């Protein structure tokens, strides 16, 4: 249940998972993990 | 001739009592429901093509069907969809008023124009063509308490035992399951087919062949040989009856018996038609009925027997199966069938209070207590010949009409009581001595009532079906409340009475009422000093009246023209909406939270949550889901904070905290397509053939443009789904056959592994149940599992898919809707809260001018109701205004004479408009009946006051200035006995809330504190309305 | 049957109170109905 | 038990008899389906043979005096009479050799009710019967209602056909006299102008 | 030519299982037999239109047809308003015996 | 003509047949149906029959119930749902050109 | 005399009309042929014609 | 029209007009079948019509 990526991201980046309705590009994020 | 029934009086007595049981046979013949047939007759065609996306099932099923639909009768808007579970649901909203049964079959057997042109899986699965919209009677959740039964284990028990038995019960028209039943879910293990070098072809080709009932022949059959004595019938291969007997469905065997049983390549078990719906009821899995009315709506006998027939099933329940009702029509009206009778009995006493007010007698006061229960059940009886039903639009229509049957009851006994109380003559002649001058006026006591139904046939559509339910209710409250008031009630002034002294003002009356009956004398001189001082002020009270109506339209333009109020109907629907392409595990996990939220934070309000994963009224799938939420009776929860809107708005706040899901909720009417109460619902079209992505950029440009006008077009959302990813396989044809395969072997592999193919039926327990070959779960669950499917070459060497099927991702809208034979999208919308919809409808059009070629624009729902008529208030209540001018001019026998009775129309609507301030409700249809109930009786006092002034012009010859000064002074003692004769009937209409309060507390104070403008404030101006007519149009100069 | 216990005591108190607010209406504002005094009729058509 | 209860009143209930037929013997043919594949035959060569020779099968139309009539294949009659005629039917294997039905299909006999009469999705058994010479149905149908309520709950009795309309006459036809004559009991007071003349 | 134990299952139990809430119904009795004949008898309320009935039976059957294993209609089915009164039931016989 | 008759069919007929008042619209041409013109001196080149031209077009040009990644029921432990596009009904003369 | 001779009066529905036909049905053992049922309708026709 | 249509060979060109109901012709024009019963086919039906 995980995509494997060869390019496009670097390590330590913060992937958004939950909430792709209410998140358009450029919003504050209550970035929990 | 009105006294033709009086010249032998009991010839009039008995005819009303004939109605008491010749209607009484028909009040038990009359069936009950909360709501009549409001909706326009829709036709829901539910095709199903399992395992195929939108653009397949738009093309294979929907476009083929929509090509045929040209030659049918009387459609409003043939709305559609086509989604990713393979379901079509085209909806033929027809014209209102025209029937369904003729109109259903005109679109049901020319679906047979191209039933062969549909693929022979969708016409092997279903095209079910109902004649019903979303008006369920009740939903019966069947629920496993223990956990032995799964979800789908419930559903065949509902199908094999309940669905037929519940549809036995009378009043039941349509029954669904959210199941449906145990289709033999043939799984496939593609690392076992490759073991035996098979495909999903040979699993199908066996099961289509080794499982088939054969026309088996008969021994000794037809003809016999001459000399035959034996006749039997052969049983050939029966349709196999077991998960174990499909286990030994044979496959390839060699010539030396090395068999391949199908249980070596299949995890055979029973399952469902589709697992697209995971229901849930308080955390544990449920199936469910959905029960609809039989046309000829029945709710007293149905739900009382739906429960009663269900009472023979708890001996037959398996381990922990329970039945629970997440929805029901009837407990809305299981209590109002008694209380609206019980409000009426005290309303009889409220009219017996009027007899107790001035008479204070015990034998001469039984006349209204017998005049009332004749009319109430005759009111059912004539509409029982119309065939209409007792309903919350009609029992409410006759809890008003028991104000409108008593307002003629205690004005014509009290006119008789008036005439006998200045010269003292007996009521045997006072029943004629009153009627001797107003015999052309008791054709007038319902004559503005003859003028307030003649456009009530003249409203069409959904709301046009509402006015008809008050139309024939105020015609039976016209007819058999006056045919017991012109005929019965003058004859009722003869027998049971205690006649009086020489003109009884009430000389020997001893009580504190009797001293207050000298404050009945406070308004004797003062109301004369009113009108005598209004006559001195007749120039400044003339010009005052046209500027107490400047607040009418000033309130009416800020009184928002809304629709029917959100009733606390005891349920509210909670919609979830996950990201694009979110699986059913996540949605159930979110519906774990939302159920845990509606339970463990609202135990007091929410009875339970019937939560379906995957169902969307917006459109089925896996990212959506609905939570039917059961509320409770108001005897279990108090207050406005426990009504629906307070529950839902607290819910949506905490739904900002639930990530990965755009959760919200809403409330339900009967129809779920009534708009946004400034409602427009919009179908933007593709015309040219631009595809859908060029139509999608139009959505991306106008939903953005809807978000560029927050001032007019407030909600920017489509009902459909965002363009989810969907997984293209390049079945590489040229590669595939050169590799050595055939193509029909590929697509029967690919379309019956990853899809799930119906094969044939089998027989479980003597019931015919489907057989679906499908890949197992863990082998069709990734793009990686493409390569695990093995397809047989020309020679029989196995070939993986990944050798010849490259793949790529792409978009696709997994719910494509259609304009009538062209693509479209369901754009919702609201005008900004407290504005008109006609400009919000028109702005969208001239914002669709910002959108390119090949794009039409049309409407649906209540918007096509708006497309035919914007508002039928100003010009089609002019025919409740001009039609009042023609009828009452026949009484006074003069042109411009009803211009006096036209000036109680503002003094009846201002009482209606002020009740929208002292409680704060909007303009709905029940406010539009709030006019006609209150201007219906502002005019009758404005007959009773100034038609006695016609006696003061055509029997008595006083001058019309002082005839009006006699139309205050001779009229004086009935003045407190006319205006207060009705307004004592409106008394229980304040402290009664719960289950639709604003029809009887805001319109209740539209008729308690709304009739005060028409009863204790209009009649100050009603006598000088006669002279402001008859000082400009004086035929006395 | 308890709402006939209501309409024993609340059809004898909510019937005079609505009879008493109209007395605050038709006599309290009935005085100011006679404070207004003047003539402003337009009798021009006759 | 019903004919043990209703046919043993032979004076009134004359010839109470069933409709749904007694369980005839049915002739199960166990297509020993693995032999019916190991021999080389595909079973669709078998079920079409077993079911369009014994069976009788529509094939297509044909034209006859310019009229469309059907084409039926069937066995000739003397080749489908007995269980012996199982053994005469030959089916072709994969390699074109011919195999008899007696080589694999092991026949037997079983019960079977031909008239499987249903009711709304419920299997049922219809029972007929007349009434006595010189007597009536109502003293025979209610006699049946003495003998149909004998059974416990689980198999119920229904009265329909001719029997519904008399079950409807028993509910409204003497009850017709109530609402008819009470209107007449109220017609007289209109004519005679008294409550007490309808007492007479 | 077919059986009777599984003529209700090929034909009748399919046409029986579309009968959701039959419009002004009184009983639906069917009877499969050994000749492969099925006679599903939908009898309705009196006063309900027989003309809409044969329409609505094939809007109960043709409510939900292709829940049919489709040979149900491929054999030939005949919805009919069988008011089982007849007119004359004219027999046509041969007198000499040449015609069978 | 036929270049016009679809333009009536794909645009006008579904717009006039729901123009107000209009009942039955009888189109007088046709939709623009893909007319495979066979060529029997090319069939004898490749040793085919029209059977194999029909059997191919009924196969490669056939829309398939393609199913869903993440279909129902899921495996316990899944996070992906998509739909599958199998062979679309081929949308062109140029795509019938590469009908194999 | 009314109340005693009404419930004792037999309550039929319709009389037997002399309709000029009457159907005689035959019922053989379970599994008896069309030859044998014809063989009884040899007798029954010979019964109704002698 | 029809007079100049006599000049057009290779075709029986004529013309007519449309009534309200268009199956009659010259204001009284009847219409009539000649059905076959005895299975004679069509040419013997045609020889009847010839
Ligand atoms: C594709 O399905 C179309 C049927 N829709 C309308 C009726 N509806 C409704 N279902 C239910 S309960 C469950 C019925 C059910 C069971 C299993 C399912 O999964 C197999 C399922 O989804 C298919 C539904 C209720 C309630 N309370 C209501 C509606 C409808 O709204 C109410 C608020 C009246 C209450 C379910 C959705
Ligand atoms: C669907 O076809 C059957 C309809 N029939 C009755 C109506 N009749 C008529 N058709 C037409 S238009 C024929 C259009 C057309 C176009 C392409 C075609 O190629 C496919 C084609 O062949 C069918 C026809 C008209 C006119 N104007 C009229 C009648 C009839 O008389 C009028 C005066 C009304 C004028 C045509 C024949």
């Amino acid at each position: 249940d995980k995509w494997l990526v060869t390019e496009g991201l670097k390590a330590g980046d913060r992937v958004v998972i939950s909430g792709l309705q209410k998140v358009r590009p450029g919003v504050q994020v209550k970035a929990q993990e | 001739m009105p006294n033709f029934f009086i010249d032998r009086p009991i010839f009039a007595w008995v005819i009303a009592i004939i109605i008491m049981l010749a209607g009484g046979l028909a009040i038990l013949k009359l069936p009950v429901a909360q709501y009549p047939t409001i909706a326009p007759p829709a036709v829901t065609i539910s095709a199903s093509y399992p395992g195929a996306d939108a653009k397949t099932v738009q093309d294979t099923v929907t476009q083929v069907i929509e090509q045929n639909m040209n030659g049918i009768d009387n459609l409003m808007y043939m709305s559609s969809n086509s989604d990713s579970t393979g379901t079509v649901q085209i909806t033929l909203t027809f014209e209102s008023g025209t029937d369904a049964d003729i109109a259903q079959v005109q679109v049901q057997n020319k679906l047979q124009l191209a039933m062969p042109l549909l693929p022979q899986e969708v016409q092997q699965q279903g095209v079910s063509v109902e004649k019903s919209s979303s008006s369920f009677l009740m939903v019966v959740g069947v629920i496993n308490t223990d956990g032995t039964m799964t979800q789908e284990d419930i559903s065949d028990y509902v199908a094999a035992n309940m669905k037929d038995a519940i549809s036995r019960t009378s009043g039941v028209g349509d029954v669904q399951l959210f199941g449906s039943q145990y289709a033999m879910r043939i799984w496939m293990n593609p690392n076992e087919l490759n073991k035996f070098q098979l495909t999903p072809v040979d699993v199908i080709t066996a099961i289509k062949a080794q499982n088939a009932q054969v026309a088996a022949g008969q021994l000794g059959g037809t003809p016999p040989v001459k000399g035959q004595q034996l006749n039997a019938s052969i049983i050939a291969q029966t349709r196999l009856t077991s998960t174990e007997e499909f286990g030994k469905i044979l496959l390839k065997v060699n010539q030396d018996g090395s068999r391949v049983l199908l249980r070596d390549v299949a995890k055979i078990e029973l399952g469902g038609e589709n697992y697209d719906i995971i229901a849930e009821f308080n955390g544990q899995p449920a199936s469910g009925l959905g029960i609809k009315l039989a046309t000829g709506a029945n709710a007293l006998d149905t739900a009382a027997a739906i429960r009663a027939e269900l009472a023979k099933m708890e001996p037959f329940f398996p381990s922990g199966l329970k039945i629970v009702y997440p929805y029901d029509t009837t407990p809305f009206v299981k209590i109002s069938i008694h209380e609206v009778v019980k409000t009426l009995v005290e309303a009889i006493i409220l009219v017996f209070l009027v007899m107790y007010l001035f008479l204070q007698n015990f034998r001469a006061t039984l006349i209204p207590t017998i005049a009332v229960p004749v009319v109430l059940l005759g009111t059912f009886a004539v509409l029982a010949a119309f065939g209409f039903s007792i309903n919350t639009l009609t029992m409410f229509g006759m809890v008003l009409a028991i104000g409108l049957l008593v307002d003629d009851a205690i004005v014509v006994v009290e006119n008789v009581e008036r005439v006998m109380a200045e010269e003292g003559l007996p009521p045997k002649e006072a029943t004629r001595k009153s009627m001797g001058q107003i015999q052309g006026a008791l054709v007038g006591i319902a004559m503005v009532l003859s003028a307030v139904f003649v456009p009530m046939a003249f409203f069409g559509g959904s709301t046009g079906a509402i006015y008809r339910q008050f139309s024939i209710t105020i015609v039976s409250a016209m007819a058999l409340s006056v045919l017991v008031a012109l005929i019965l009630t003058p004859a009722l002034c003869a027998t049971m009475l205690k006649p009086i002294a020489k003109g009884d003002h009430g000389e020997g009356k001893k009580g504190f009422f009797g001293w207050f009956n000298r404050m009945f004398e406070k308004s004797t001189h003062h109301y004369t000093d009113s009108v005598g001082g209004i006559l001195r002020s007749t120039g400044r009270y003339l010009v005052l009246y046209l500027i107490i109506v400047v607040g009418m339209a000033y309130l009416f333009v800020r009184l928002p023209s809304s629709f029917l109020p959100d009733e606390d109907q005891g349920v509210f629907m909670t919609m979830v909406q996950l990201p694009a392409g979110a699986t059913q595990e996540r949605t159930q996990k979110v519906l774990n939270e939302v159920t845990h939220y509606y339970l463990t934070k609202e135990k007091n309000n929410v009875e339970s949550v019937f939560a379906v994963n995957g169902f969307g009224f917006a459109g089925r799938g896996q990212n959506t889901g609905i939570a039917f939420v059961s509320l409770k009776d108001w005897a279990d929860r108090p207050g406005e904070e426990n009504k629906v809107e307070a529950i839902t708005m607290r819910a949506t706040r905490a739904f900002s905290q639930i990530k990965d899901a755009m959760v919200f909720a809403f409330n339900l009417p009967a129809i779920v397509e009534l708009g946004t109460a400034t409602g427009f619902d919009f179908e933007l079209i593709d015309q040219a053939g631009l595809g859908h992505e060029k139509l999608t950029q139009a959505r991306n440009q106008l939903l953005a443009e809807a978000a560029k006008h927050p001032d007019m077009l407030t909600s920017v959302r489509p009902n459909g789904l965002e363009d989810t990813p969907q997984f293209k396989i390049d079945i590489d044809q040229e590669k595939a056959q050169a590799l050595g395969v055939s193509i029909n072997d590929i697509n029967t592999t690919l379309g019956a592994a990853w899809g799930g193919s119906y094969v044939n039926d089998f027989i479980d327990r003597g019931r015919v149940k489907k057989v679906y070959v499908m890949s197992e779960a863990k082998y069709r669950m990734l793009p990686d599992d493409i390569g695990d499917w093995y397809v047989r070459a020309a020679d029989g060497q196995m070939v993986p898919f990944s050798a010849f099927s490259s793949s790529r991702w792409e978009y696709g809208s997994p719910r494509l809707e259609r304009y009538n034979g062209l693509p479209s999208m369901e754009i919702l919308g609201q005008a900004a809260p407290g504005k008109s919809t006609g400009e919000a409808m028109e702005l969208m059009e001239q914002l669709a001018s910002k959108l390119p070629t090949g794009v039409g624009y049309d409407w649906t729902g209540m918007s096509y109701q708006e497309r035919l008529s914007g508002n039928q208030a100003p010009s089609l209540y002019a025919i409740s205004l001009i039609v009042v001018f023609l009828c009452l001019a026949a009484l006074y026998e003069s042109w411009s004479i009803p211009f006096s009775v036209m000036l109680v129309v503002p003094l009846g609507v201002i009482g209606a408009l002020l009740a929208a301030t002292f409680r704060g409700l909007t303009n709905d249809v029940y406010f539009q009946v709030g006019l006609l109930t209150t201007i219906g009786l502002s005019a009758k006092n404005a007959i009773l006051i100034v038609e006695f002034a016609k006696d003061l012009m055509d029997k008595e010859g006083k001058g019309l200035i002082e005839a009006t000064l006699d139309a205050v002074r001779m009229r004086l003692r009935p003045i407190l006995m006319t205006s207060l004769a009705f307004i004592l009937g409106v008394m229980p209409l304040v402290i009664s809330t719960g289950a639709g309060s604003g029809a009887q507390n805001a319109v209740g104070t539209g008729v308690m504190g709304g009739m005060v403008t028409a009863t204790v404030l209009a009649i100050f101006f009603v006598p000088v309305f006669f002279v402001v007519v008859r000082r400009r149009f004086s035929r006395k100069n | 049957m308890l709402e006939l216990l209501k309409s024993l005591v609340f059809a004898v108190i909510m019937v005079p109170v609505v009879m008493a607010i109209i007395l605050g209406l038709i006599y309290g504002l009935g005085e100011v109905f006679n404070i207004f005094s003047g003539v402003g009729k337009k009798d021009q058509p006759g």
